[PDB]
């Protein structure tokens, strides 16, 4: 069937432009997501010692 | 005999896609920021004042000294 994706309109009215203008002027994007996703950086890294540790196979 | 489809367990795992964590938005921002400024400027004419005060004394020995 359909699926019509990246396609509204914007709001443009008198409030939620200040959503859209401490955006760009004050940056809560790009740090709140892209700087918390990165980070992240605790989890335990899944690595193989290959000389002494091997993978998983199949008969 | 011992083939795979199994009677029941399922889910899914969802096809959305949405986060709206937000975020403190809509004029409360705006609103941190110029106090926060005001504030710094507020801690001026405190300290700069104060070293003025200290700027003459500093001076004072100069003058009150060398006939």
């Amino acid at each position: 069937t359909y699926k019509y994706v990246n396609l509204r309109e914007p709001s443009m009215d008198m409030k939620s432009v200040t959503d859209r203008a401490a955006q760009t002027l004050l940056w809560t994007e790009l740090i709140r997501g892209l700087g918390m996703t990165l980070s992240y950086l605790f989890r335990e890294p899944a690595t193989i010692n290959y000389p002494f540790e091997k993978g998983p196979l199949s008969p | 005999k011992q083939d795979m489809p199994p009677v029941g367990g399922y889910g899914p795992i969802d096809y959305k896609r949405n986060l709206p964590r937000r975020g403190l938005s809509g004029y409360s921002m705006f609103a941190v920021g110029i106090g926060a400024l005001l504030f710094g400027y507020w801690s001026m004419m405190k300290w700069n004042r104060e070293r003025r005060r200290l700027q003459i004394e500093d001076f004072e020995a100069r003058i009150a000294l060398m006939p």
